[PDB]
């Protein structure tokens, strides 16, 4: 009788035709990507459609059933996602006109070339051509070009197709009674309904700027450490107090700083770990490079991979006759079945690149049991970190040596490791920065606190004081530097890059306690420990169904996020370097330019 | 029994009624071919030397999770409204992995069941009515809409799904010792003759 009995209802009659729907739509997908055929390019369409239209017949009935007369939790949270209407809000003109500024976006990205100044002929285009020329080019001018002429016909061109971005999808999150866009995005972090662990959508503007602080001195180090690398080789352009070139930060957006590992090697007369040799001459294939990392999640005590997981597998790429991404994946179709499609040679990287592509599959497994609208991860900062505290395991020398990779007598030293934290420290605490830094100038942008026309302005404004950075060219309001990035073209999440960073530290922090490790963090090995995973597998089965900041109370015992895992897993790094900076100055200043003198 | 080509739907399941001949259960069970077997009540090692008056075998396919749900006093929504076992049963379960039967290409909804009824089936009942299920105060009158639904659903079965949920064809026995004669019994030994 009660609206209750009615909720529950059609709750459970849509988990079976959404699984129904929603394994096919994921399943032309996979043949799509895997075989490139006329057939799986409209399978991928009609499919995807089919879904896509459900969610939409769905939500109109789904309106109907109000959550104020629900007292069941996990009721309201699953009518909380059905009830939204998407851009059904939208009109019917600014509602078809989104897919079109999406797909028009997305195509200049994937169309989009710079041709060679020196040879107008020959034009690459970005992926793979213009990010890996920059990956390993060490020319100033030669950086610059590629760098500085990608904006002009990318940047300036995409302005007005970014503009039409802002406006539309404002629309939408004001008919959804949202604040504005930006906070469309924080919505994920939202927790309300449970007493004491309510959180704000406003609140996570304040820990992700609260938290920043805290890395200031971890990051200032790190960037006056890498600039005095660089500083012999443009003294004139790269000041000792000043900000290192935008172009130079060793690929297109500057993202990741591992590029800049070669250069930056503080010992360069010491061997470092590397599995590639090593597995050669063991001969191991693709095939057993996943049994080999099957057997750690065992250690831990997560089940094993079901048969069908390893038969259906991908391994490589047969030619271009069927062609498919490499780019590494973790698919989720349904009805336990699970696949990876990722393309697999002998390397050091495949080899830690396997436990995370595999550790989305093994967290896939745990909340397996829950409902449709209930199986995802808490937030979008935990797809990805459950799957690098399974990596940073696999890159110990103690978890190398366990199966035989690296020699038994290979020396673990301070100059050993010292190399190792700089190397996973330009990809941790070198996107960090740039990720507070972009994903917070976008909240500004559509929150309306930034007029049009200081889009760049308040963009290289803000850029030196956060990450450091000066531009060479300066630039008007007509370049657009996010219009450029994937994430930004795709209308992808960008803060879930910087949650990421502090949820997986937490995790390897309090995963350490359980199996009663000693010594460092970056020494701790979570292998043939079972009391790590029985603490781990509780969280991972409660997916998005409770608030992730009380999940998050079960592992780590915090109620939000902290950056004291992030000071002690870099602290040995940052003793180390506070010495090597003395020489130098700590930090950097706003008020240098290339081009100003 | 279990070699059928086809087999009815849980909703659906077909009532074998089975007497007036010998039993041989150590072939069953010494085959291998099944996936999973276990008796309530009776050990497998004594139905050779009892007799039994009526024996009931069931047919039907059920999700490989829903297996578990398949004994005396269960529940969950293919114990309650679809097939469910009396406190007192003293019958034998068995299944096998249909998957390379059953599910095919494309899917197969030729195997459905019943998601809604207004309250629990009964020990040994089967009811085939469509009826459109009322989940509220609405009128319905057979036509889908608010507060309407068609309680009948159809399994999705393809080779490329879950071992859990890879679709299990399942065998219940029901031994039940009535006032009438016992005809069924196991089988003999007839040694040598000296």
């Amino acid at each position: 009788s009660t609206i209750e009995e009615q909720a529950k209802t059609f709750l459970d009659k849509f988990n079976h035709e959404a699984e129904d729907l929603f394994y096919q739509s994921s399943l032309a997908s996979w043949n799509y990507n895997t075989n490139i055929t006329e057939e799986n390019v409209q399978n991928m369409n009609n499919a995807g459609d089919k879904w896509s239209a459900f969610l939409k017949e769905q939500s109109t009935l789904a309106q109907m059933y109000p959550l104020q007369e629900i007292q069941n939790l996990t009721v309201k949270l699953q009518l909380q996602a059905l009830q939204q209407n998407g851009s059904s809000v939208l009109s019917e003109d600014k509602s078809k006109r989104l897919n079109t500024i999406l797909n028009t976006m997305s195509t200049i990205y994937s169309t989009g070339k710079v041709c060679n100044p020196d040879n107008p002929q020959e034009c690459l285009l970005l992926e793979p051509g213009l990010n890996e020329i920059m990956a390993n080019s060490l020319d100033y001018n030669e950086r610059l070009w590629a760098w500085e002429s990608w904006r002009s016909e990318v940047g300036k061109q995409l302005r007005p197709l970014y503009e039409e971005y802002v406006v539309l999808k404002n629309e939408m999150a004001r008919a959804n009674h949202y604040e504005d866009y930006g906070d469309y995005w924080r919505g994920d972090y939202e927790v309300n309904g449970v007493d004491g662990y309510d959180y704000s959508r406003g609140q996570l503007i304040e820990d992700v700027e609260h938290t920043f602080e805290e890395i200031k001195p971890l990051y200032e180090h790190l960037h006056a450490y890498v600039r005095a690398k660089l500083m012999n080789a443009y003294p004139s352009y790269i000041s000792p107090i000043g900000c290192l070139p935008a172009h130079l930060l060793g690929d297109m957006w500057g993202r990741f700083w591992t590029n800049l590992y070669s250069l930056t090697v503080p010992f360069g007369q010491k061997p470092n770990i590397d599995v590639t040799d090593a597995m050669v001459d063991q001969a191991w294939d693709a095939q057993r490079i996943f049994k080999e990392a099957e057997k750690f999640f065992v250690s831990v005590g997560l089940p094993n991979m079901t048969q069908g997981f390893w038969e259906n597998s991908m391994l490589t790429d047969p030619g271009n006759v069927q062609k498919a991404v490499c780019h590494p994946t973790a698919w989720d179709l349904g009805k336990g079945d699970f696949r990876i499609l990722m393309c697999t040679k002998v390397t050091m990287d495949d080899f830690l690149t396997a436990h995370h592509e595999m550790g989305h599959i093994q967290y896939d497994m745990a909340y397996a049991a829950q409902p449709f609208l209930l199986r995802n991860g808490a937030n979008e900062g935990f797809h990805e970190a459950v799957g690098e505290i399974m990596s940073l395991s696999a890159a110990t020398p103690k978890h190398l040596k366990s199966i035989g990779l690296l020699s038994p007598d290979f020396q673990e030293d301070n100059e050993t490791e010292i190399n190792f934290l700089l190397k996973q420290a330009l990809t941790i605490v070198g996107t960090l920065p740039f990720t507070y830094m972009l994903e917070k100038w976008r909240w500004m942008v559509f929150k309306g606190e930034i007029p049009k026309d200081q889009w760049m302005k308040k963009w290289w404004e803000m850029k030196r004081e956060i990450v450091g950075v000066v531009e060479p060219v300066p630039h008007d309001e007509t370049y657009c530097d996010p219009a450029s990035l994937f994430h930004v073209s795709n209308d992808y999440s960008f803060i879930r890059y910087y949650t990421r960073t502090l949820y997986q530290f937490q995790f390897q922090e309090a995963l350490c306690q359980a199996a009663k490790h000693e010594g460092p963090l970056h020494k701790c090995d979570i292998s043939n420990s079972t009391e790590a995973g029985q603490k781990l597998f509780n969280m991972l089965r409660l997916g998005k169904s409770e608030p992730w900041t009380l999940a998050l109370e079960n592992v780590v015992g915090a109620k939000n996020m902290n950056v004291r895992p992030l000071l002690n897993y870099f602290e040995p790094l940052f003793t180390w370097l506070k010495d090597q900076n003395k020489n130098s100055f700590v930090g950097w200043s706003t008020d240098w330019s290339p081009y100003a003198d | 029994v279990f070699n059928a080509t086809r087999f009815a739907s849980v909703y659906a399941w077909n009532r074998k009624r089975i007497s007036n001949c010998v039993a041989d259960y150590s072939v069953l069970y010494n085959s291998a071919s099944f996936s999973t077997f276990k008796c309530y009540g009776v050990s497998p090692t004594k139905l050779n030397d009892l007799c039994f008056t009526n024996v009931y075998a069931d047919s039907f396919v059920i999700r490989g999770d829903e297996v578990r749900q398949i004994a005396p006093g269960q529940t969950g929504k293919i114990a309650d409204y679809n097939y469910k076992l009396p406190d007192d049963f003293t019958g034998c379960v068995i299944a096998w992995n249909s998957n390379n039967l059953d599910s095919k290409v494309g899917g197969n909804y030729n195997y459905r069941y019943r998601l809604f009824r207004k309250s629990n089936l009964k020990p040994f009942e089967r009811d085939i009515s469509t009826e459109i299920y009322q989940a509220g105060s609405t009128p319905c009158n057979g036509v889908q809409g608010f507060n309407c639904y068609f309680p009948l659903q159809s399994y999705g079965f393809q080779p490329t799904n879950g071992v859990g949920y890879q679709p299990y064809r399942v065998v219940v026995l029901s031994f039940e010792l009535l006032h009438a004669p016992a005809t069924v019994c196991g089988p003999k030994k007839s040694t040598n003759l000296v």
